[PDB]
């Protein structure tokens, strides 16, 4: 048995005989950063950047989770068009993650060059967001009550001429993976995990449903105007990390699909909640009522209180169920806020999921279930 | 006259080395949409002498060796061995006219696996002789098939010596007869030179001066490789009026060679270790036995024996 | 609604039983990711020729600090410290006395740039529109030092950038 | 989009796609850096009567 | 564009002829404006010795024609 | 149209002004397109569009080679754009300064000024508040 | 004699800026933009910036993201190992001062506490042009180097 010492920064202790591996040890918390404990000393707005630095690949569902949590408890509603915005750059963000996701699992093990074709696609999106909020990844765009701002004048002109040309290049990453015998070689039954063990070691998104678990909450517990909205849930048959590989790149070609109706079903109004005991006044009225003024000091020196009780909001993440057990004690600042990351079980479950395969197929397991140590250690 | 004609084969692969690394660096770039080096001399051609100034320049750092006079033997005997796999080239005329040229070429490059292992033996670390050692288990299985597919052509043509594939070649390539062994010979110098999909040491491991040495001997190789390929299998027609022409259209074929290296490495992902090993062992080698019995019974049932000189 | 991704019989009829040998013995599928790659060779690459070309920005977007003034030259900061309250890094740090004319005035006015994450949740706090994050982002230092801004610092940033942070806010304003 | 046609050809060859019509690089197609002004909408509690907290 | 990369090839290209095109003319200097001769084989090497001989300055490649006869 | 490639690449010499000219731009800019030029600000950066180059490189600033004193044949900076063409040169408007001029304070720097870090001319913080404690000061005549 | 070592000073400063290959701590969300850095728009390989170099062969540290307690050492082990000339750059709020998590009991308030530091790039993330701006800013600081100059004065 040699033991051998060794997204973010990973410390794996291993024991191999000969090529294989006997056990996988994950050793964690190099890049924990108390942001729990950080969070009880903000206010509700004050935590929301903190939700961007989790999965650091896919902000602004961070962000939705954490607002449909705030919303819930503070029992009021974000205004549709809020909602088709939410849902537009949820999907935007979908397609950030599985690129990531997909690409950067085909570098490690080699195939380097889809990395490049496709993270100018990535830029292209970064772009999105910086038109939107001013900044490329860190939005803090989706907040309670809705979005911070509209969406500038040209902006949905310019996200259909991105999303015509991207199922094209979803093709010529097919064309570099799919069928190459050394990539399925590399992924067919690797890391199977049965449908029964998927569930017990608390595996969401892609992990269950390359097994053949037909479960996707945007489907079973729809949120924002996902209930509004036609596509289809990729479900694999044998487990391994090829057929969660083919079910990545098909939710990518699904999300195009989402983003064609949200362009086409935007509808007009309010983009934050009229309700400026919870939501900021326009600029304007601040400037003019004496009642904005004063919504608008105490909204960003106390923030707004929210009603004492505990929710467990979840939301299908790019990378799986992503949720926060959020508890108010009635005051303008969270008592307590745990982050369920879906990273997190799902590298608990590396051990298991090594189990009879050799030292390379490591790497491709940690691959297949994109591992962000932001949303793992917190 | 014979040591500047020397010195005529010596610098200038140092060189073509030198500004192979531009090229892979841009040919890579372009095919993953951007540009590679173009800032550092106009279109990057000062970026190989920046970057050879760098290396040799760089504190040399030696960690506390087991052995020094290992340490220092196999950067020279990989330096060295690669340098003197050129000797015999016919370009169209070699440097050395060797009557067995092709054995002395085969009996080089099987010395190159010392510099693998002397190296493991002097990084004085359990983790680095491991790693030494799955490289010269990969370099020595594929050497097995290369000898025998060698060998295979080489009964089409009835000599060891080089510049007689000249002479074979001289109504028609051989890749034509031999597709099949140009095919898995060309995929044994990659795994042969650990390059991609083939590139393991780097692969598992991520998982100065003799640094620098040690890679021109590599891409030494690499170039030699794509060269003796060219000669085995698309052999230039030569003209003793104008050797000059050979050498033109030879050295095309060499870089097309040499740049499809480059092509492949940035179009597939790698193999794994055993991978490599069963597409050896329970591939190439079964189909290379059968093609090498195949190739002893072809001239003899066609007639076609190729003359002993 | 879902889909198969991998769910196929292959057919075992001799010709497709005899495709699939063609394409083990002949790498078909490799020779066409060949092809791929080629094509891309002789596309034209997406690099920009920076510092010569730049990355498209809005006017939204979120980069480096500065205190503005109005017309006649008066400072906007009134001393409120909502930027100071809402800051989710604590980056922000005020002092304030009335002025030797009366007025409401910072005497301290740090950003700690190295604390600040770059939310932009000041210039939303600011009632006046005196903290703004502007245009600038090519304002790396050599030491850690040169990134802890005072007023002075802040109010010369906004007399450097003043000309741009005005239009960018003239785009945006009826956004906000 | 200043390829020559008989680069333009071999592209499309040995990718088997017609990258012309899709290309990756953008031209003119996008929208316009320079924008008239919004005037955006405002919310259904922005009324004059009819309209007490208490109810919302 | 593409043809940027060409450069950088025609360094390499011009690296690789050399060795080819130098040993070619060596020989040719050094062997009277002919080819190196090939003696591989016994026969060969004793008509070499025989034609050193035979030229009467101590070279191989130094041929006598009828007027030696 | 191997023939027309080539007669642009001979356009874009003549297009900087000769042979010299041409090596110029290559040498400090490493790109030797010929674009339309927009204008030129008043320390001397010269700055350049094409609408048919893709949406990135449709502008691009030719640096001057003297900058406050500063010679910058060779050592160019991005922060030497000055805030009226550096809206223009990151797209964040259409309008260059030369037809949509920006609003003229008297407050407003005259002259640009780059990223001075690492120079005599450096930031360095201090704390910008007066001494909040007054000690007591002994007096000066003795009467213990 | 003094003529001679300012041009070699100035040989050897352009070959170490023209060829700086750096090891990147990927540590947190800082490495998406320095991916992006590495990516076609802006292509760092095209100043002579390989795109990944393993720390022995590496002149540059690029320190991308949160510095925890749990890491420091690991970190101050690598840069131990770079073989000189070397570099630090630190890249973003957290590793520039701790950023974010300053007050964290798990967090080190500033990677300049475990190295020294060369060049500190502004941003939660700076960038990928921002990064480019500050690598481009390091490779004038290697040009201002003047080894040999004080090498013979000494
Ligand atoms: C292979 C070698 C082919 C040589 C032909 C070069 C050429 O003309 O290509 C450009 C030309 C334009 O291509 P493009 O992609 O459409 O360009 C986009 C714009 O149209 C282009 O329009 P533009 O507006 O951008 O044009 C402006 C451009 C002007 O563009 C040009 O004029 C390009 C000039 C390239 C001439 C090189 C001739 C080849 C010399 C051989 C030496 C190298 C090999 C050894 O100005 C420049 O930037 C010129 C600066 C100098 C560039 C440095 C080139 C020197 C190379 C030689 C090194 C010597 C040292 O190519 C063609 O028109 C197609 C026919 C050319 C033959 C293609 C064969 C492809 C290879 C077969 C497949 C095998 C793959 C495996
Ligand atoms: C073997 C000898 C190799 C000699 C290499 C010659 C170096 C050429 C060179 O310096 O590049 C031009 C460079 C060009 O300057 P640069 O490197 O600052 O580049 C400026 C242009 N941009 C902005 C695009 C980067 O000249 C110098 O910088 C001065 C260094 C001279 C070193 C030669 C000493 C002899
Ligand atoms: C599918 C992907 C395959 C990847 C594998 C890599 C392939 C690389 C192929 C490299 C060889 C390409 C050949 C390029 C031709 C060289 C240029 C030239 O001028 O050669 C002319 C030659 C005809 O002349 P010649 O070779 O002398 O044949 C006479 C018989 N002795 O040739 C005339 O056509
Ligand atoms: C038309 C006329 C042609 C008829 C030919 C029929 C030959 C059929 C042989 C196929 C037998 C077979 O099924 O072999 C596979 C099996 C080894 O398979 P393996 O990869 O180790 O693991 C399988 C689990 N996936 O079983 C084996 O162990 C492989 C068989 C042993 C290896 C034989 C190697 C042949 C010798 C190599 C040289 C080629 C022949 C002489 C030259
Ligand atoms: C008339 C009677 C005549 C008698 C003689 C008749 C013989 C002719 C018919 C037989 C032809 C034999 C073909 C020879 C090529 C070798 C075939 C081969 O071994 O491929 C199979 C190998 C493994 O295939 P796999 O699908 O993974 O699994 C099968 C094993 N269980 O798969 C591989 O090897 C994959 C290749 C790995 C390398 C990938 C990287 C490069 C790929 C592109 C290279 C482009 C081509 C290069 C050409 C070079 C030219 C010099
Ligand atoms: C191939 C042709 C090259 C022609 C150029 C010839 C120029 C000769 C002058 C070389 C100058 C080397 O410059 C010097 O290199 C060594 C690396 O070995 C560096 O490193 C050295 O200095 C540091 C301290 O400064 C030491 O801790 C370190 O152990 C030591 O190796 C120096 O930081 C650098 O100042
Ligand atoms: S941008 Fe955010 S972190 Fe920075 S000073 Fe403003 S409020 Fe504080
Ligand atoms: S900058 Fe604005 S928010 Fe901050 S103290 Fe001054 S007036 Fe108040
Ligand atoms: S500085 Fe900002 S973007 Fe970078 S790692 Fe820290 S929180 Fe993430």
């Amino acid at each position: 048995n040699l033991t051998l010492n060794f997204h973010g920064v990973l410390r794996l202790v291993m024991e191999l005989s000969g090529e294989m591996v006997r056990k996988c040890d994950p050793h964690i918390g190099l890049l924990h950063r108390g942001t729990e404990k950080l969070i009880e000393y903000k206010t509700y707005l004050q935590a929301l950047p903190y939700f961007d630095r989790l999965d650091y690949v896919s902000m602004m569902c961070n962000e939705q989770a954490y607002s449909l949590a705030v919303e819930k408890l503070l029992n009021i509603r974000p205004p549709p068009r809020a909602q088709w915005i939410r849902v537009l750059f949820g999907e935007i963000t979908r397609l950030l993650n599985h690129i990531m996701a997909v690409t950067t699992h085909a570098l490690d093990i080699g195939a380097m060059t889809p990395f490049f074709w496709m993270f100018e696609e990535r830029e292209k999106m970064f772009e999105f967001y910086e038109r939107v909020s001013g900044a490329r990844m860190h939005a803090a765009y989706v907040r309670p009550g809705g979005v911070h701002q509209d969406l500038p004048l040209g902006l949905m002109d310019d996200i259909y001429e991105f999303s015509k040309n991207f199922s094209l290049r979803i093709d010529e990453l097919e064309e570099m993976l799919t069928n190459n015998r050394i990539w399925r070689n590399r992924t067919v039954d690797i890391g199977i995990v049965t449908a029964e063990d998927a569930l017990n070691y608390g595996f969401s998104g892609v992990m269950l449903r390359g097994s053949g678990i037909q479960w996707d909450l945007r489907k079973t517990q729809p949120y924002d105007v996902y209930d509004q909205v036609e596509f289809d849930v990729p479900i694999g048959s044998r487990g391994d990390c090829y057929d969660r590989y083919l079910c990545r790149v098909e939710e990518m070609r699904q999300s195009i699909r989402i983003i064609s109706q949200c362009l086409n079903k935007m509808p007009p109004g309010e983009i934050k909640v009229d309700d400026a005991k919870v939501s900021p006044p326009k600029r304007a009225e601040m400037k003019t009522s004496m009642e904005s003024l004063i919504h608008h000091f105490k909204l960003y020196t106390e923030g707004y209180q929210v009603p004492p009780g505990a929710t467990y909001t979840a939301i299908e993440a790019p990378k799986g169920e992503f949720g926060v057990y959020l508890v108010s004690d009635g005051s303008s600042r969270p008592y307590r806020c745990k982050i369920k990351a879906p990273g997190f079980a799902h590298l608990a479950g590396l051990d298991k999921m090594s189990k009879g395969h050799m030292l390379a197929d490591v790497v491709a397991i940690i691959g297949t279930q994109d591992i962000v140590f932001g949303e793992v250690d917190r | 006259m014979f040591m500047i004609n020397i010195l005529m084969l010596i610098i200038p692969i140092l060189l073509a080395v030198a500004f192979l690394t531009l090229v892979e660096r841009k040919v890579l770039g372009y095919m993953q949409l951007r540009k590679g080096p173009n800032v550092v001399g106009p279109y990057g051609l000062l970026q190989p002498i920046a970057d050879a100034i760098k290396l040799f320049i760089k504190e040399p750092l030696r960690p506390a060796t087991s052995s020094a006079s290992m340490f220092i033997l196999a950067p020279i005997m990989a330096l060295g061995l690669a340098l003197t796999m050129w000797i015999p080239l016919p370009m169209p005329y070699p440097l050395i006219n060797m009557n067995l040229g092709v054995l002395f070429m085969l009996a080089m490059s099987s010395l190159a696996v010392y510099s693998i292992l002397w190296s493991g033996w002097a990084s004085n670390s359990k983790y680095a002789l491991i790693g030494a050692l799955r490289a010269v288990a990969q370099t020595i299985s594929y050497e097995v098939t290369l000898a025998i597919i060698l060998l295979s052509v080489l009964l089409m043509s009835g000599s060891f010596t080089l510049s007689t594939l000249i002479t074979t070649q001289e109504q028609m390539w051989l890749i034509l007869p031999a597709w099949p062994l140009a095919m898995m010979w060309f995929i044994s110098t990659l795994a042969e030179t650990n390059r991609a999909p083939f590139d393991l040491t780097e692969g598992e491991s991520e998982l100065a001066g003799p640094f620098a040495l040690f890679f021109m001997a590599e891409y030494a190789n690499i170039i030699m490789m794509n060269i003796f390929t060219a000669i085995l299998f698309l052999g230039t027609s030569h003209n003793p009026h104008m050797p000059e022409l050979y050498t033109i259209n030879f050295t095309i074929k060499s870089l097309l060679l040499t740049m499809s290296f480059l092509w492949i490495r940035a179009s597939y992902p790698r193999f794994r270790y055993d991978q490599l090993m069963h597409l050896l062992w329970k591939n190439f080698l079964p189909l290379t036995l059968a093609l090498c019995m195949w190739h002893v019974s072809l001239p003899i049932l066609t007639s076609g024996i190729p003359p002993q000189t | 609604t879902y889909k198969y991704v991998n769910l196929r019989e292959p057919s075992m009829d001799m010709k497709s039983v005899t495709d699939r040998a063609a394409q083990t013995l002949l790498w078909t599928e490799l020779i066409r990711g060949l092809g791929m790659t080629l094509s891309y060779l002789f596309r034209e690459p997406a690099t920009i020729n920076y510092p010569f070309e730049k990355g498209p920005l809005s006017p939204r977007f979120r980069g480096e600090h500065a205190l503005r003034r109005y017309p006649s030259g008066e400072e906007r900061c009134i001393a409120c410290k909502l930027c100071e309250a809402v800051c989710p890094a604590q980056a922000i740090t005020i002092e304030a006395e009335p002025r030797a004319d009366g007025s409401r005035r910072t005497t301290r006015y740090d950003i700690d740039m190295t604390k600040c994450i770059y939310c932009g949740f000041c210039q939303e706090a600011c009632p006046v529109d005196a903290i703004v994050e502007g245009p600038n982002f090519e304002f790396s230092t050599e030491t850690h030092e040169e990134l802890l801004y005072n007023k002075e610092k802040l109010l010369n940033n906004g007399d450097k950038w003043e000309a741009e942070i005005a239009a960018n806010i003239q785009a945006d304003y009826l956004y906000r | 989009a200043s390829a020559t046609r008989f680069i333009q050809w071999l592209r499309n060859w040995a990718s088997g796609r017609d990258l012309q019509a899709k290309l990756q690089l953008r031209y003119q197609e996008i929208s316009k850096r320079t924008q008239p002004p919004p005037k955006l909408p405002v919310g259904p509690s922005h009324k004059l009567s009819n309209n007490y907290y208490c109810t919302r | 564009m593409w043809f940027e990369v060409l450069p950088g090839i025609a360094v390499m290209g011009v690296c690789l002829f050399i060795p080819g095109m130098a040993t070619a003319r060596i020989h040719r200097f050094s062997n009277g404006g002919k080819e190196k001769r090939v003696a591989h084989y016994p026969y060969q090497w004793y008509l070499m010795e025989r034609d050193r001989r035979v030229s009467g300055v101590n070279r191989s490649y130094v041929s006598k024609g009828l007027e030696n006869i | 149209e191997l023939l027309q490639v080539l007669k642009r690449g001979l356009q874009q010499v003549s297009g900087h002004g000769g042979l010299r000219g041409y090596l110029r731009v290559l040498f400090r800019a490493n790109d030797v397109r010929v674009g339309t030029l927009v204008g030129e600000d008043k320390y001397g950066n010269k700055y350049y569009e094409d609408n048919k180059q893709f949406f990135g490189r449709h502008r691009w600033v030719i640096y001057t080679t003297e900058m406050n004193g500063k010679n910058t044949f060779w050592d160019v900076d991005g922060s030497m754009v000055p805030p009226e063409w550096h809206r223009w040169l990151h797209c964040m408007t259409d309008d260059p300064p030369t037809v949509k001029p920006p609003t003229a304070r008297k407050f407003i720097w005259t002259n640009h000024k780059f990223n001075l870090s690492g120079t005599p001319q450096q930031y360095v913080p201090y704390s910008t508040t007066r001494k909040k404690i007054q000690e007591w000061v002994p007096p000066s005549t003795p009467y213990k | 004699g003094e003529y001679v070592v300012a041009k070699l000073d100035d040989l050897i400063n352009w070959a170490r800026r023209s060829s700086l290959w750096p090891m990147t701590f990927g540590l947190a969300c800082c490495a998406v933009e320095m991916m992006h850095m590495a990516a076609p728009r802006y292509d760092m390989d095209r100043f002579g910036v390989v795109f990944r170099a393993s720390p022995r062969q590496s002149d540059v540290m690029i320190v991308a993201g949160t510095l925890t307690n749990k890491m420091a050492p690991a970190l101050r082990k690598v840069y131990d190992q770079m073989p000189e000339p070397r570099y630090v750059v630190s890249m973003g709020s957290c590793a520039n001062g701790g950023g974010y998590y300053h007050y964290s009991y798990s967090v080190v308030r500033g990677c300049d506490r475990i190295v020294p530091v060369d060049i500190y790039v502004p941003g939660c993330p700076p960038t990928a042009e921002a990064l480019l701006y500050g690598i481009l800013q390091l490779q004038k600081k290697i040009k201002r180097e003047k080894r040999l100059r004080i090498w013979y004065r000494r």
